[PDB]
Protein backbone atom coordinates (compact mmCIF):
# COMPACT_ATOMS: atom_id res chain seq x y z
CA UNK A 1 0.00 0.00 0.00
CA UNK A 2 2.39 2.43 -0.96
CA UNK A 3 0.45 4.44 -4.08
CA UNK A 4 -1.84 6.61 -2.45
CA UNK A 5 -2.56 9.15 -4.61
CA UNK A 6 -2.67 10.69 -7.89
CA UNK A 7 -2.17 14.99 -9.16
CA UNK A 8 -4.26 15.76 -12.10
CA UNK A 9 -4.22 19.04 -14.08
CA UNK A 10 -2.51 21.22 -16.40
CA UNK A 11 -0.18 23.58 -15.47
CA UNK A 12 0.27 21.84 -11.76
CA UNK A 13 0.74 25.00 -10.46
CA UNK A 14 -0.47 28.34 -8.70
CA UNK A 15 -2.06 29.81 -11.77
CA UNK A 16 -4.91 27.10 -11.85
CA UNK A 17 -7.01 25.26 -10.50
CA UNK A 18 -5.74 21.15 -9.64
CA UNK A 19 -7.38 18.05 -8.69
CA UNK A 20 -5.51 16.38 -5.92
CA UNK A 21 -6.95 12.84 -4.67
CA UNK A 22 -5.03 11.67 -1.67
CA UNK A 23 -5.43 8.85 0.59
CA UNK A 24 -4.54 8.37 4.21
CA UNK A 25 -5.03 6.10 6.99
CA UNK A 26 -8.36 6.24 7.64
CA UNK A 27 -10.58 8.05 4.81
CA UNK A 28 -10.18 9.48 1.09
CA UNK A 29 -9.68 13.61 0.31
CA UNK A 30 -10.62 15.13 -2.44
CA UNK A 31 -9.44 18.42 -3.02
CA UNK A 32 -9.42 21.23 -5.83
CA UNK A 33 -7.56 24.65 -5.90
CA UNK A 34 -4.65 26.55 -7.32
CA UNK A 35 -1.93 24.27 -5.04
CA UNK A 36 1.42 24.75 -5.32
CA UNK A 37 3.01 21.61 -5.44
CA UNK A 38 6.48 20.63 -3.82
CA UNK A 39 9.21 19.80 -6.42
CA UNK A 40 8.72 15.99 -5.40
CA UNK A 41 5.71 15.43 -3.26
CA UNK A 42 5.14 12.82 -1.22
CA UNK A 43 3.08 11.45 1.69
CA UNK A 44 5.80 10.85 4.97
CA UNK A 45 5.27 7.79 6.99
CA UNK A 46 7.60 6.42 9.67
CA UNK A 47 7.43 2.32 11.16
CA UNK A 48 7.07 0.83 14.57
CA UNK A 49 9.66 -1.56 16.25
CA UNK A 50 8.23 -3.78 13.93
CA UNK A 51 8.05 -3.48 10.05
CA UNK A 52 4.72 -4.76 9.78
CA UNK A 53 3.14 -1.00 11.59
CA UNK A 54 3.05 2.09 10.65
CA UNK A 55 2.15 5.73 11.37
CA UNK A 56 1.52 9.03 10.27
CA UNK A 57 4.13 10.95 10.10
CA UNK A 58 3.78 14.58 7.23
CA UNK A 59 1.95 15.64 4.96
CA UNK A 60 4.39 16.78 1.99
CA UNK A 61 2.35 17.53 -1.20
CA UNK A 62 2.21 20.92 -1.67
CA UNK A 63 3.47 24.26 0.14
CA UNK A 64 -0.05 25.69 -0.22
CA UNK A 65 -3.51 25.10 -1.33
CA UNK A 66 -5.12 28.84 -2.06
CA UNK A 67 -8.63 29.30 -3.63
CA UNK A 68 -10.54 26.13 -3.12
CA UNK A 69 -13.29 25.37 -4.96
CA UNK A 70 -13.92 21.66 -4.27
CA UNK A 71 -13.88 19.60 -1.33
CA UNK A 72 -14.86 15.87 -0.91
CA UNK A 73 -14.46 13.16 1.79
CA UNK A 74 -15.37 9.47 2.46
CA UNK A 75 -13.64 5.71 3.21
CA UNK A 76 -10.42 5.09 1.46
CA UNK A 77 -9.83 3.79 -2.04
CA UNK A 78 -7.62 1.48 -1.41
CA UNK A 79 -0.68 -14.12 -3.91
CA UNK A 80 -0.64 -10.18 -4.61
CA UNK A 81 -3.25 -7.51 -4.44
CA UNK A 82 -3.88 -5.94 -7.94
CA UNK A 83 -5.90 -2.63 -8.01
CA UNK A 84 -7.25 -1.52 -11.01
CA UNK A 85 -8.79 2.43 -12.02
CA UNK A 86 -10.14 4.35 -14.89
CA UNK A 87 -9.61 7.90 -15.25
CA UNK A 88 -12.65 9.97 -17.37
CA UNK A 89 -13.48 13.80 -17.90
CA UNK B 1 -6.31 21.51 23.29
CA UNK B 2 -7.00 17.87 23.81
CA UNK B 3 -8.50 17.21 27.14
CA UNK B 4 -10.14 14.51 29.19
CA UNK B 5 -11.95 14.48 32.63
CA UNK B 6 -13.73 11.37 34.68
CA UNK B 7 -17.49 11.16 36.91
CA UNK B 8 -18.76 8.93 38.63
CA UNK B 9 -19.48 7.11 42.22
CA UNK B 10 -16.98 7.55 44.52
CA UNK B 11 -18.22 4.51 47.05
CA UNK B 12 -19.62 1.45 46.31
CA UNK B 13 -20.62 -1.77 47.83
CA UNK B 14 -18.73 -5.38 47.83
CA UNK B 15 -20.48 -7.22 44.94
CA UNK B 16 -21.83 -4.47 43.21
CA UNK B 17 -21.41 -3.04 39.32
CA UNK B 18 -19.74 0.66 39.02
CA UNK B 19 -20.03 2.78 35.83
CA UNK B 20 -17.64 5.55 35.45
CA UNK B 21 -17.83 7.90 32.97
CA UNK B 22 -15.09 10.00 30.69
CA UNK B 23 -15.87 13.15 28.79
CA UNK B 24 -13.58 14.46 26.26
CA UNK B 25 -13.17 17.69 24.45
CA UNK B 26 -11.09 19.43 21.78
CA UNK B 27 -11.67 16.51 19.26
CA UNK B 28 -14.54 14.34 18.04
CA UNK B 29 -14.40 10.47 19.05
CA UNK B 30 -15.64 9.31 15.76
CA UNK B 31 -11.97 10.68 14.01
CA UNK B 32 -9.70 8.35 12.77
CA UNK B 33 -6.74 7.59 14.87
CA UNK B 34 -8.46 8.60 18.31
CA UNK B 35 -8.55 5.81 21.21
CA UNK B 36 -9.18 6.08 24.99
CA UNK B 37 -8.15 3.76 27.47
CA UNK B 38 -8.50 3.09 31.43
CA UNK B 39 -5.96 2.38 34.22
CA UNK B 40 -6.39 2.25 37.80
CA UNK B 41 -3.94 3.05 40.61
CA UNK B 42 -4.81 1.85 44.53
CA UNK B 43 -3.12 3.99 47.45
CA UNK B 44 0.24 3.90 47.17
CA UNK B 45 0.10 1.51 44.13
CA UNK B 46 1.66 1.42 40.89
CA UNK B 47 -0.65 1.93 37.35
CA UNK B 48 -2.73 -1.40 36.40
CA UNK B 49 -4.07 -1.02 32.72
CA UNK B 50 -7.59 -2.10 32.47
CA UNK B 51 -9.53 -1.86 28.58
CA UNK B 52 -9.20 0.60 25.76
CA UNK B 53 -11.56 1.38 23.00
CA UNK B 54 -10.46 2.86 19.42
CA UNK B 55 -12.20 4.88 16.93
CA UNK B 56 -12.96 1.88 14.81
CA UNK B 57 -15.08 -0.14 18.09
CA UNK B 58 -11.74 -2.40 18.25
CA UNK B 59 -11.19 -3.61 22.00
CA UNK B 60 -8.60 -4.16 24.33
CA UNK B 61 -8.72 -5.52 27.81
CA UNK B 62 -5.86 -6.42 30.49
CA UNK B 63 -6.48 -10.15 30.37
CA UNK B 64 -6.50 -10.45 34.79
CA UNK B 65 -9.35 -8.49 34.98
CA UNK B 66 -10.97 -8.96 31.15
CA UNK B 67 -14.12 -11.33 32.89
CA UNK B 68 -15.01 -7.82 34.96
CA UNK B 69 -14.45 -4.91 32.46
CA UNK B 70 -16.65 -3.85 29.47
CA UNK B 71 -15.64 -0.17 27.41
CA UNK B 72 -17.89 1.65 25.26
CA UNK B 73 -18.48 4.65 23.81
CA UNK B 74 -21.13 7.09 23.03
CA UNK B 75 -20.82 8.88 19.32
CA UNK B 76 -23.20 11.64 19.84
CA UNK B 77 -22.60 13.16 23.46
CA UNK B 78 -18.25 12.59 22.89
CA UNK B 79 -18.04 10.34 25.80
CA UNK B 80 -15.93 7.05 26.91
CA UNK B 81 -17.63 4.63 29.44
CA UNK B 82 -15.85 2.10 31.63
CA UNK B 83 -18.07 -0.63 33.38
CA UNK B 84 -16.32 -2.97 36.09
CA UNK B 85 -18.84 -5.82 37.81
CA UNK B 86 -18.85 -7.46 40.80
CA UNK B 87 -16.24 -5.45 42.53
CA UNK B 88 -14.21 -6.29 45.96
CA UNK B 89 -12.63 -4.63 48.70
CA UNK B 90 -9.39 -4.83 46.71
CA UNK B 91 -10.72 -2.83 44.01
CA UNK B 92 -10.14 0.71 45.79
CA UNK B 93 -8.26 2.99 43.64
CA UNK B 94 -8.05 6.01 41.94
CA UNK B 95 -9.21 5.44 38.16
CA UNK B 96 -8.25 6.85 35.08
CA UNK B 97 -9.16 8.33 31.69
CA UNK B 98 -6.70 8.65 28.82
CA UNK B 99 -6.42 8.76 25.07
CA UNK B 100 -4.41 5.91 23.03
CA UNK B 101 -1.91 6.63 20.37
CA UNK B 102 -2.09 3.86 17.56
CA UNK B 103 0.01 2.63 14.87
CA UNK B 104 -2.26 2.20 11.50
CA UNK B 105 -0.72 -0.73 10.01
CA UNK B 106 -1.30 -3.09 12.20
CA UNK B 107 -3.33 -2.73 15.12
CA UNK B 108 -0.64 -1.94 18.14
CA UNK B 109 -0.66 0.71 20.72
CA UNK B 110 1.90 2.72 21.65
CA UNK B 111 1.21 5.63 24.89
CA UNK B 112 -0.79 7.81 26.40
CA UNK B 113 -0.25 11.43 25.30
CA UNK B 114 -3.41 12.99 26.99
CA UNK B 115 -4.69 12.50 30.66
CA UNK B 116 -7.49 13.36 32.69
CA UNK B 117 -7.24 14.07 36.36
CA UNK B 118 -8.83 10.81 37.61
CA UNK B 119 -11.83 9.94 40.28
CA UNK B 120 -11.16 8.17 43.45
CA UNK B 121 -13.40 5.05 43.98
CA UNK B 122 -13.58 3.24 47.59
CA UNK B 123 -15.55 -0.48 47.51
CA UNK B 124 -17.06 -0.52 51.35
CA UNK B 125 -19.80 -1.98 52.73
CA UNK C 1 18.69 8.61 -24.47
CA UNK C 2 15.64 10.30 -26.22
CA UNK C 3 16.07 9.84 -29.64
CA UNK C 4 14.03 11.88 -32.51
CA UNK C 5 15.51 11.28 -35.80
CA UNK C 6 14.36 13.04 -39.20
CA UNK C 7 14.64 11.34 -42.82
CA UNK C 8 13.94 11.18 -45.77
CA UNK C 9 14.64 14.38 -47.27
CA UNK C 10 16.00 15.57 -50.75
CA UNK C 11 15.86 17.70 -53.38
CA UNK C 12 12.93 18.08 -55.45
CA UNK C 13 11.03 19.88 -58.60
CA UNK C 14 8.34 22.56 -58.02
CA UNK C 15 5.16 20.24 -58.38
CA UNK C 16 6.33 17.35 -57.07
CA UNK C 17 6.20 14.81 -54.07
CA UNK C 18 8.21 14.45 -51.30
CA UNK C 19 8.07 12.07 -47.88
CA UNK C 20 9.24 12.58 -44.78
CA UNK C 21 9.71 10.20 -41.86
CA UNK C 22 10.97 10.90 -37.86
CA UNK C 23 11.88 7.45 -36.11
CA UNK C 24 11.68 7.48 -32.12
CA UNK C 25 13.19 5.80 -29.56
CA UNK C 26 13.87 5.91 -25.97
CA UNK C 27 10.51 6.87 -24.90
CA UNK C 28 6.60 5.65 -24.61
CA UNK C 29 6.08 7.30 -28.38
CA UNK C 30 2.77 6.08 -28.38
CA UNK C 31 1.66 7.74 -25.75
CA UNK C 32 2.63 11.51 -26.97
CA UNK C 33 1.16 13.61 -29.56
CA UNK C 34 3.71 15.15 -32.06
CA UNK C 35 4.44 18.49 -34.02
CA UNK C 36 6.19 18.91 -37.09
CA UNK C 37 8.41 22.34 -37.43
CA UNK C 38 10.52 23.67 -40.21
CA UNK C 39 13.04 26.18 -40.78
CA UNK C 40 14.85 27.66 -43.79
CA UNK C 41 17.99 29.07 -43.70
CA UNK C 42 18.84 32.31 -41.78
CA UNK C 43 14.88 32.22 -40.89
CA UNK C 44 12.36 31.73 -37.60
CA UNK C 45 10.82 29.09 -36.84
CA UNK C 46 7.51 27.73 -38.81
CA UNK C 47 4.52 25.66 -37.22
CA UNK C 48 3.92 23.11 -39.87
CA UNK C 49 1.29 20.57 -38.58
CA UNK C 50 0.34 18.94 -35.09
CA UNK C 51 -1.14 15.10 -34.66
CA UNK C 52 -2.38 13.62 -31.71
CA UNK C 53 -0.76 9.72 -30.01
CA UNK C 54 -4.00 7.74 -31.36
CA UNK C 55 -2.96 9.41 -35.07
CA UNK C 56 -6.92 10.53 -34.68
CA UNK C 57 -7.31 14.15 -35.35
CA UNK C 58 -4.36 16.31 -37.54
CA UNK C 59 -3.88 19.97 -37.77
CA UNK C 60 -1.76 22.16 -40.18
CA UNK C 61 -0.68 25.76 -40.49
CA UNK C 62 -2.39 28.03 -43.80
CA UNK C 63 0.96 27.72 -45.31
CA UNK C 64 0.83 24.27 -46.29
CA UNK C 65 -3.01 22.95 -45.68
CA UNK C 66 -4.18 21.63 -48.67
CA UNK C 67 -0.77 20.53 -49.64
CA UNK C 68 0.59 18.55 -46.37
CA UNK C 69 -0.78 15.73 -44.53
CA UNK C 70 0.30 14.71 -41.21
CA UNK C 71 0.69 10.02 -40.22
CA UNK C 72 1.99 8.36 -37.72
CA UNK C 73 2.37 4.70 -36.83
CA UNK C 74 2.47 3.31 -33.23
CA UNK C 75 4.00 0.13 -33.88
CA UNK C 76 7.03 1.24 -35.94
CA UNK C 77 7.51 4.60 -33.24
CA UNK C 78 7.37 6.97 -36.43
CA UNK C 79 6.32 10.24 -37.43
CA UNK C 80 5.42 10.66 -41.31
CA UNK C 81 4.87 13.63 -43.08
CA UNK C 82 3.60 13.38 -46.86
CA UNK C 83 4.08 16.18 -48.99
CA UNK C 84 2.67 17.18 -52.43
CA UNK C 85 2.85 19.83 -54.99
CA UNK C 86 5.88 21.66 -53.60
CA UNK C 87 7.15 24.80 -54.07
CA UNK C 88 10.25 26.58 -53.77
CA UNK C 89 8.85 28.02 -50.50
CA UNK C 90 8.94 24.64 -49.05
CA UNK C 91 12.40 24.57 -49.01
CA UNK C 92 13.65 24.70 -45.56
CA UNK C 93 15.10 21.96 -42.63
CA UNK C 94 12.17 19.84 -41.09
CA UNK C 95 12.18 18.86 -37.72
CA UNK C 96 9.95 16.59 -35.42
CA UNK C 97 8.79 17.70 -32.24
CA UNK C 98 7.69 16.98 -28.90
CA UNK C 99 6.75 20.15 -27.41
CA UNK C 100 6.19 20.98 -24.21
CA UNK C 101 2.34 22.09 -23.99
CA UNK C 102 0.13 21.82 -20.99
CA UNK C 103 -3.25 22.77 -23.07
CA UNK C 104 -2.84 20.61 -26.04
CA UNK C 105 0.10 17.72 -26.38
CA UNK C 106 0.32 17.16 -22.38
CA UNK C 107 3.55 16.97 -22.73
CA UNK C 108 6.03 17.89 -19.88
CA UNK C 109 8.90 17.40 -21.66
CA UNK C 110 9.93 19.00 -25.02
CA UNK C 111 12.77 17.32 -27.59
CA UNK C 112 14.01 18.06 -30.86
CA UNK C 113 15.41 16.14 -33.69
CA UNK C 114 18.34 17.12 -35.66
CA UNK C 115 16.42 18.13 -38.47
CA UNK C 116 16.87 17.04 -42.43
CA UNK C 117 17.17 19.44 -45.05
CA UNK C 118 14.46 19.10 -48.27
CA UNK C 119 15.02 21.51 -51.43
CA UNK C 120 12.83 22.55 -53.62
CA UNK C 121 14.17 23.71 -57.27
CA UNK D 1 -4.01 32.64 -35.78
CA UNK D 2 -2.52 34.59 -33.22
CA UNK D 3 0.35 36.13 -34.38
CA UNK D 4 3.68 37.24 -32.00
CA UNK D 5 6.22 39.63 -32.65
CA UNK D 6 9.65 40.59 -30.70
CA UNK D 7 11.61 43.49 -29.91
CA UNK D 8 14.77 44.18 -30.06
CA UNK D 9 15.24 42.50 -33.34
CA UNK D 10 18.75 42.35 -31.95
CA UNK D 11 21.24 43.42 -28.74
CA UNK D 12 25.03 43.05 -28.38
CA UNK D 13 25.56 43.39 -24.52
CA UNK D 14 29.03 42.25 -22.27
CA UNK D 15 29.48 39.77 -19.67
CA UNK D 16 27.89 40.41 -16.86
CA UNK D 17 25.35 42.49 -18.39
CA UNK D 18 21.64 42.73 -18.03
CA UNK D 19 19.76 41.79 -21.14
CA UNK D 20 16.18 42.05 -21.62
CA UNK D 21 13.92 40.39 -24.32
CA UNK D 22 10.13 41.69 -25.06
CA UNK D 23 7.57 39.16 -26.71
CA UNK D 24 3.71 40.64 -28.00
CA UNK D 25 0.87 38.47 -28.71
CA UNK D 26 -1.68 40.05 -31.11
CA UNK D 27 -4.37 38.24 -29.15
CA UNK D 28 -4.74 37.14 -25.27
CA UNK D 29 -2.46 33.93 -24.72
CA UNK D 30 -3.28 33.80 -20.46
CA UNK D 31 0.52 32.53 -20.11
CA UNK D 32 0.74 29.80 -22.66
CA UNK D 33 4.15 31.18 -24.25
CA UNK D 34 7.63 29.31 -24.64
CA UNK D 35 10.50 30.59 -24.59
CA UNK D 36 13.34 28.89 -27.21
CA UNK D 37 16.53 29.23 -27.46
CA UNK D 38 18.37 28.76 -30.88
CA UNK D 39 22.37 28.56 -31.91
CA UNK D 40 23.23 27.59 -35.59
CA UNK D 41 23.46 24.43 -36.38
CA UNK D 42 21.12 23.29 -33.57
CA UNK D 43 17.74 22.50 -32.86
CA UNK D 44 15.73 25.21 -30.37
CA UNK D 45 16.00 24.10 -27.11
CA UNK D 46 13.27 25.47 -24.42
CA UNK D 47 13.95 27.23 -21.71
CA UNK D 48 10.64 28.83 -20.01
CA UNK D 49 7.22 27.00 -20.56
CA UNK D 50 3.93 28.93 -19.31
CA UNK D 51 5.36 32.04 -19.79
CA UNK D 52 7.32 32.25 -16.53
CA UNK D 53 8.27 28.50 -15.30
CA UNK D 54 12.03 27.86 -15.40
CA UNK D 55 12.50 24.44 -17.16
CA UNK D 56 14.85 22.26 -14.93
CA UNK D 57 18.78 22.35 -15.67
CA UNK D 58 18.61 26.02 -16.78
CA UNK D 59 20.59 28.10 -15.11
CA UNK D 60 19.29 30.47 -12.49
CA UNK D 61 20.49 33.75 -13.90
CA UNK D 62 17.39 32.97 -16.55
CA UNK D 63 14.29 34.37 -15.90
CA UNK D 64 10.60 35.18 -17.50
CA UNK D 65 7.62 36.95 -16.40
CA UNK D 66 4.43 38.72 -18.33
CA UNK D 67 1.18 37.75 -18.79
CA UNK D 68 -1.96 38.20 -21.24
CA UNK D 69 -0.25 39.75 -24.65
CA UNK D 70 2.84 41.07 -22.56
CA UNK D 71 6.15 39.03 -22.14
CA UNK D 72 9.31 39.19 -21.25
CA UNK D 73 12.59 37.20 -20.62
CA UNK D 74 15.62 38.11 -18.84
CA UNK D 75 19.40 37.48 -18.72
CA UNK D 76 20.60 39.29 -14.83
CA UNK D 77 24.09 38.34 -15.66
CA UNK D 78 25.22 37.20 -19.52
CA UNK D 79 27.85 35.11 -19.90
CA UNK D 80 30.19 34.44 -23.07
CA UNK D 81 27.83 30.76 -23.54
CA UNK D 82 24.64 32.72 -23.49
CA UNK D 83 25.25 34.58 -27.33
CA UNK D 84 21.81 33.12 -28.97
CA UNK D 85 18.59 34.10 -30.76
CA UNK D 86 15.60 33.32 -28.86
CA UNK D 87 11.91 32.83 -29.98
CA UNK D 88 8.73 32.91 -28.18
CA UNK D 89 5.72 30.69 -29.39
CA UNK D 90 2.38 30.51 -28.72
CA UNK D 91 0.31 27.55 -27.70
CA UNK D 92 -3.36 28.90 -26.67
CA UNK D 93 -4.79 28.21 -30.09
CA UNK D 94 -3.68 25.24 -32.89
CA UNK D 95 -2.23 26.24 -34.85
CA UNK D 96 1.02 27.40 -33.05
CA UNK D 97 3.01 30.17 -33.86
CA UNK D 98 6.69 31.35 -33.52
CA UNK D 99 7.19 34.85 -33.54
CA UNK D 100 10.53 36.40 -35.09
CA UNK D 101 13.25 36.02 -32.74
CA UNK D 102 15.65 38.37 -31.02
CA UNK D 103 19.15 38.23 -31.63
CA UNK D 104 21.68 38.19 -28.89
CA UNK D 105 25.18 39.50 -29.58
CA UNK D 106 28.71 39.73 -27.93
CA UNK D 107 29.80 43.16 -27.48
CA UNK E 1 0.41 -7.33 32.43
CA UNK E 2 3.96 -7.03 30.59
CA UNK E 3 6.45 -7.23 33.48
CA UNK E 4 8.79 -4.23 33.96
CA UNK E 5 10.94 -3.51 36.80
CA UNK E 6 12.20 -0.04 38.47
CA UNK E 7 14.52 1.02 41.55
CA UNK E 8 12.31 2.37 43.73
CA UNK E 9 13.69 5.62 44.26
CA UNK E 10 16.98 7.65 43.30
CA UNK E 11 18.65 10.44 44.49
CA UNK E 12 20.62 13.70 43.24
CA UNK E 13 21.48 17.37 44.20
CA UNK E 14 20.10 19.95 42.09
CA UNK E 15 21.75 20.75 39.03
CA UNK E 16 22.73 17.35 38.67
CA UNK E 17 21.68 14.81 36.21
CA UNK E 18 19.25 12.37 37.59
CA UNK E 19 18.78 8.48 35.65
CA UNK E 20 15.97 6.51 36.07
CA UNK E 21 15.96 2.88 34.26
CA UNK E 22 13.88 0.19 33.77
CA UNK E 23 14.27 -3.39 32.79
CA UNK E 24 12.28 -6.25 31.02
CA UNK E 25 12.24 -9.23 28.72
CA UNK E 26 11.40 -7.92 25.54
CA UNK E 27 12.47 -4.51 26.38
CA UNK E 28 14.30 -4.56 23.23
CA UNK E 29 11.76 -5.78 21.08
CA UNK E 30 9.13 -3.34 21.49
CA UNK E 31 8.76 1.06 22.25
CA UNK E 32 8.94 2.10 25.92
CA UNK E 33 7.16 5.15 27.33
CA UNK E 34 7.59 7.08 30.35
CA UNK E 35 5.24 9.08 32.73
CA UNK E 36 5.75 11.63 35.50
CA UNK E 37 3.38 11.18 38.71
CA UNK E 38 3.23 13.79 42.18
CA UNK E 39 0.68 12.28 45.29
CA UNK E 40 -2.51 12.91 44.77
CA UNK E 41 -2.78 13.36 40.47
CA UNK E 42 -2.81 11.67 37.15
CA UNK E 43 0.56 10.58 35.26
CA UNK E 44 1.50 12.70 32.64
CA UNK E 45 3.41 11.70 29.21
CA UNK E 46 7.39 12.71 29.16
CA UNK E 47 8.94 10.43 27.27
CA UNK E 48 7.37 8.03 23.89
CA UNK E 49 8.65 5.59 21.77
CA UNK E 50 12.14 5.06 23.60
CA UNK E 51 13.64 8.83 22.99
CA UNK E 52 11.02 11.47 22.01
CA UNK E 53 9.22 14.13 23.97
CA UNK E 54 5.99 15.17 23.71
CA UNK E 55 5.26 19.16 23.29
CA UNK E 56 5.38 21.22 26.07
CA UNK E 57 7.75 18.45 27.95
CA UNK E 58 11.03 20.63 29.36
CA UNK E 59 14.09 19.82 27.27
CA UNK E 60 15.84 18.01 30.63
CA UNK E 61 13.91 14.95 29.64
CA UNK E 62 16.15 12.25 27.39
CA UNK E 63 15.86 8.74 27.05
CA UNK E 64 16.88 5.16 25.60
CA UNK E 65 16.24 1.62 24.61
CA UNK E 66 19.14 -0.84 25.01
CA UNK E 67 20.22 -3.88 26.27
CA UNK E 68 16.37 -4.78 27.22
CA UNK E 69 16.40 -1.64 29.66
CA UNK E 70 14.37 1.64 28.91
CA UNK E 71 16.27 4.88 30.51
CA UNK E 72 14.43 8.07 31.09
CA UNK E 73 17.24 10.85 31.95
CA UNK E 74 17.29 14.40 33.57
CA UNK E 75 19.56 17.04 32.53
CA UNK E 76 19.87 19.49 34.96
CA UNK E 77 17.62 18.60 37.28
CA UNK E 78 15.25 21.12 39.03
CA UNK E 79 13.30 20.81 42.34
CA UNK E 80 10.88 20.83 40.69
CA UNK E 81 11.59 17.02 39.01
CA UNK E 82 11.08 15.67 42.45
CA UNK E 83 8.44 12.78 41.20
CA UNK E 84 7.87 9.42 40.98
CA UNK E 85 7.99 8.35 37.50
CA UNK E 86 6.87 5.40 35.64
CA UNK E 87 8.24 2.58 32.70
CA UNK E 88 5.55 1.44 30.12
CA UNK E 89 5.67 -1.12 27.65
CA UNK E 90 3.68 -2.75 25.49
CA UNK E 91 3.69 -6.95 24.59
CA UNK E 92 1.49 -8.06 22.23
CA UNK E 93 -0.70 -5.58 22.66
CA UNK E 94 -1.23 -5.94 26.63
CA UNK E 95 0.11 -3.27 28.87
CA UNK E 96 2.41 -3.24 31.25
CA UNK E 97 3.87 -0.48 33.63
CA UNK E 98 6.98 -0.91 36.39
CA UNK E 99 6.73 0.03 39.93
CA UNK E 100 7.72 3.32 39.88
CA UNK E 101 11.02 4.85 41.25
CA UNK E 102 10.85 8.14 43.12
CA UNK E 103 13.40 10.66 42.45
CA UNK E 104 14.53 12.56 45.58
CA UNK E 105 16.40 15.95 44.25
C1 LIG F 1 12.72 -5.42 9.86
O1 LIG F 1 13.60 -5.09 8.77
C2 LIG F 1 15.02 -5.21 9.11
C3 LIG F 1 15.84 -4.79 7.91
O2 LIG F 1 15.73 -3.40 7.67
C4 LIG F 1 15.33 -6.66 9.53
O3 LIG F 1 16.70 -6.78 9.91
C5 LIG F 1 14.44 -7.04 10.72
O4 LIG F 1 14.70 -8.40 11.11
C6 LIG F 1 12.97 -6.90 10.30
N1 LIG F 1 12.11 -7.21 11.44
C7 LIG F 1 10.94 -7.81 11.23
C8 LIG F 1 10.03 -8.14 12.39
O5 LIG F 1 10.59 -8.10 10.08
C1 LIG G 1 -7.41 33.91 -4.63
O1 LIG G 1 -7.21 34.19 -3.23
C2 LIG G 1 -6.61 35.49 -2.97
C3 LIG G 1 -6.42 35.63 -1.48
O2 LIG G 1 -5.52 34.64 -0.99
C4 LIG G 1 -7.53 36.61 -3.53
O3 LIG G 1 -6.92 37.88 -3.33
C5 LIG G 1 -7.74 36.38 -5.04
O4 LIG G 1 -8.61 37.38 -5.57
C6 LIG G 1 -8.37 34.99 -5.25
N1 LIG G 1 -8.51 34.73 -6.68
C7 LIG G 1 -9.71 34.49 -7.19
C8 LIG G 1 -9.87 34.23 -8.66
O5 LIG G 1 -10.71 34.49 -6.47
C1 LIG H 1 -7.55 11.61 7.35
O1 LIG H 1 -8.49 12.39 6.58
C2 LIG H 1 -9.68 12.78 7.33
C3 LIG H 1 -10.59 13.54 6.39
O2 LIG H 1 -10.06 14.81 6.05
C4 LIG H 1 -9.31 13.64 8.57
O3 LIG H 1 -10.50 13.95 9.32
C5 LIG H 1 -8.34 12.83 9.45
O4 LIG H 1 -7.92 13.60 10.58
C6 LIG H 1 -7.10 12.46 8.59
N1 LIG H 1 -6.09 11.76 9.40
C7 LIG H 1 -6.35 10.59 9.98
C8 LIG H 1 -5.30 9.90 10.81
O5 LIG H 1 -7.44 10.05 9.83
Amino acid sequence: NIIRGWIFGTTLDSKTQSLLIVNNATNVVIKVCEFQFCNDPFLGVYYHKNNKSWMESEFRVYSSANNCTFEYVSQPFLFKNLREFVFKN
Amino acid sequence: QITLKESGPTLVKPTQTLTLTCKLSGFSVNTGGVGVGWIRQPPGKALEWLALIYWNDDKLYSPSLKSRLTVTKDTSKNQVVLTMTNMDPVDTATYYCAHVLVWFGEVLPDAFDVWGQGTMVTVSS
Amino acid sequence: EVQLVESGGGVVQPGGSLRLSCAASGFTFNSYGMHWVRQAPGKGLEWVAFIRYDGGNKYYADSVKGRFTISRDNSKNTLYLQMKSLRAEDTAVYYCANLKDSRYSGSYYDYWGQGTLVTVS
Amino acid sequence: VIWMTQSPSSLSASVGDRVTITCQASQDIRFYLNWYQQKPGKAPKLLISDASNMETGVPSRFSGSGSGTDFTFTISSLQPEDIATYYCQQYDNLPFTFGPGTKVDFK
Amino acid sequence: SYELTQPPSVSVSPGQTASITCSGDKLGETYASWYQQKPGQSPILVIYQDNKRPSGIPERFSGSNSENTATLTISGTQTMDEADYYCQAWDKTIAGFGGGTKLTV
